[PDB]
């Protein structure tokens, strides 16, 4: 998973 | 053999002194925020589930987060490139067979290259000096579990869950030595499970006594209460399964009898 | 690098081409264990990783000295104080005369404080044999190749399929013990010791199984009074042979009362039970103890 941050 | 169990405790608190991270190291941070950590420790333990690597592995990687963002500024969009690199190194050090580095690579959804993480590692080593073999609360635990009467397995599974959840939050935990918050854990974890407190045997081989793990304790039992509300939930999914006893259902007590 | 001259390779092992070396400026000798390290496929390897973080940890006069690291864009170099040969060498070299007894008790002391520092630093070592350990003409042995060496601060889960080498290779690892314990270095040395004495292998087998039964046709087989539990590890057969026992004397006879008694400790069965370096180090084999010189 990409990270939202 | 035993014989080392007490040089081993001794040199193990002598070490988790110089591999403490600065506490206010989050507010110098411009860009990063204890949010997003507790966002990228929650992603660490499903890494580690879906790897099925050790849960010291885990622990000695969000070591190695702390201490970086320590000396090194770092920016969201990077931030999970540091701890990629992280589980990497721990996983190095920890395990018998690491992931390849693509499964690293993969675990990101190709956000970072591999030539990244591989130079974000050769990047951690540097500013931790090659400094890995840093004690963990999951060390600390293990060194406790033997001062027992009688072995508990449901104690020392929701005593590892119990410091999990103290990875997730620098917002309290920074400030405490891992062999103190694996003193509160085994503490909460024999309370919630049998009602009974920190045996005498570890008051006097870690020379901690109830009333000063107090402070700790009490973090320890609001984070425990919190739980099932908290925004990142990867870790109570863990110990749901049955490898667990499944401690993380166990109803935690709604007071402390301090 | 700047600062250090290659003199000559001088053998390798993981990482490979360890080179002597001479630093330009100060002089001193050392060794350059460089480290290829692939820049795009795996990264800084698990073995450079431990050594690496477990020797900076070991400051003691019997465990080969980091002195530092070199960390460039593509490569790793490792810088340790200079040992000139290894115990392997030295004796496939002392083959035919010995070494002597009062050579192989001061480097069985020395080798026994190395691991008692490490074993009280959480470190075991994993694979000690007559390669890994290194030697000085000043009479000084020193533990080296770090490169299995784990931090048990939890236990180290095992291998399954032992990586590490068949001949100094503990009981408990042959029959499929879940984890290591300080033990296992203890039998290692202990093998190291008896082979020093015999000029040859303690237990020289030829695959697992056959290392196990060299063990049991020695020591005899074991059975729970000496090893409680070892009828229950996974790979313990029934079916095993029971030997007895033969003549430790027989074993090593150039060893006296003491020697025997000590090496009779080492090679205990139970991990339990097995004498630590610790206490290896209070017996009185070490009563008399020198620090002489050997003839390389």
């Amino acid at each position: 998973r990409r990270l939202n941050f | 053999v035993p014989d080392y169990h007490e040089d081993i405790h001794t040199y193990l608190r002598e070490m988790e002194v110089k591999c403490k991270p600065k506490v206010g190291y989050m507010k110098k941070q411009p860009d990063i925020t204890n949010s997003m950590r507790a966002i990228l420790v929650d992603w660490l333990v499903e890494v580690g589930e879906e790897y099925k690597l050790q849960n010291e592995t885990l622990h000695l990687a969000v070591n190695y987060i702390d201490r970086f963002l320590s000396s090194m500024s770092v920016l969201r969009g990077k931030l999970q490139l540091v701890g990629t690199a992280a589980m990497l190194l721990a996983s190095k050090f920890e395990e018998i067979y690491p992931p390849e580095v693509a499964e690293f690579v993969y675990i990101t959804d190709d956000t970072y290259t591999k030539k990244q993480v591989l130079r974000m590692e050769h990047l951690v080593l540097k500013v931790l000096t090659f400094d890995l073999a840093a004690p963990t609360v999951n060390q600390f635990l293990t060194q406790y579990f033997l001062h027992q009467q009688p072995a508990n397995c449901k104690v020392e599974s929701l005593a590892m869950f119990l410091g999990e959840l103290s990875l997730i939050d620098a917002d309290p935990y920074l400030k405490y030595l891992p062999s103190v918050i694996a003193g509160a854990a085994f503490h909460l974890a024999l309370y919630t499970v049998t009602g009974q407190s920190w045996p005498e045997s570890l008051i006097r081989k870690t020379g901690y006594t109830l009333e000063s793990l107090k402070p700790c304790l009490m973090d320890l039992h609001q984070t425990y209460l919190k739980a099932p509300q908290h925004a990142q939930q990867s870790i109570r999914e863990k110990y749901k399964n049955s490898k667990y006893h499944g401690v993380s259902l166990l109803n935690p007590p709604e007071t402390l009898n301090l | 690098m700047e600062n250090f001259q290659k003199v000559e390779k001088i053998g390798e092992g993981t990482y490979g081409v360890v080179y002597k070396a001479r630093n330009k400026l100060t002089g001193e000798v050392v060794a350059l264990k460089k480290i290829r390290l692939d820049t795009e496929t795996e990264g800084v390897p698990s073995t450079a990783i431990r050594e690496i973080s477990l020797l900076k940890e070991l400051n003691h006069p019997n465990i080969v000295k980091l002195l530092d690291v070199i960390h460039t864009e593509n490569k790793l170099y490792l810088v340790f104080e200079f040992l000139h040969q290894d115990l392997k060498k030295f004796m496939d070299a002392s083959a035919l005369t010995g070494i002597p007894l009062p050579l192989i008790k001061s480097y069985l002391f020395q080798l026994l404080q190395g691991l008692a520092f490490c074993h009280s630093h959480r470190v075991l070592h994993r694979d000690l044999k007559p390669q890994n350990l290194l030697i000085n003409t000043e009479g000084a042995i020193k533990l080296a190749d770090f490169g299995l060496a784990r931090a048990f601060g939890v236990p180290v889960r095992t291998y399954t399929h032992e990586v590490v080498t068949l001949w100094y290779r503990a009981p408990e690892i042959l029959l499929g013990c879940k984890y290591y314990s300080t033990a296992v270095d203890i039998w290692s040395l202990g093998c190291i010791f008896a082979e020093m004495v015999t000029r040859r292998a303690l237990f020289p087998g030829d695959s697992e199984i056959d290392q196990l039964f060299r063990i049991f046709r020695t020591l005899g087989t074991p059975d729970e009074v000496v090893w409680p539990g070892v009828t229950s590890m996974p790979d313990y057969k029934p079916s095993f042979p029971k030997w007895a026992r033969q003549d430790f004397s027989k074993v090593v006879p150039p060893l006296d009362e003491d020697g025997r008694s000590l090496l009779s400790q080492m090679l205990h069965y139970d991990p339990n039970k097995r004498i630590s370096a610790k206490a290896a180090l209070a017996h009185p084999f070490f009563q008399d103890v020198t620090k002489p010189v050997p003839h390389l």
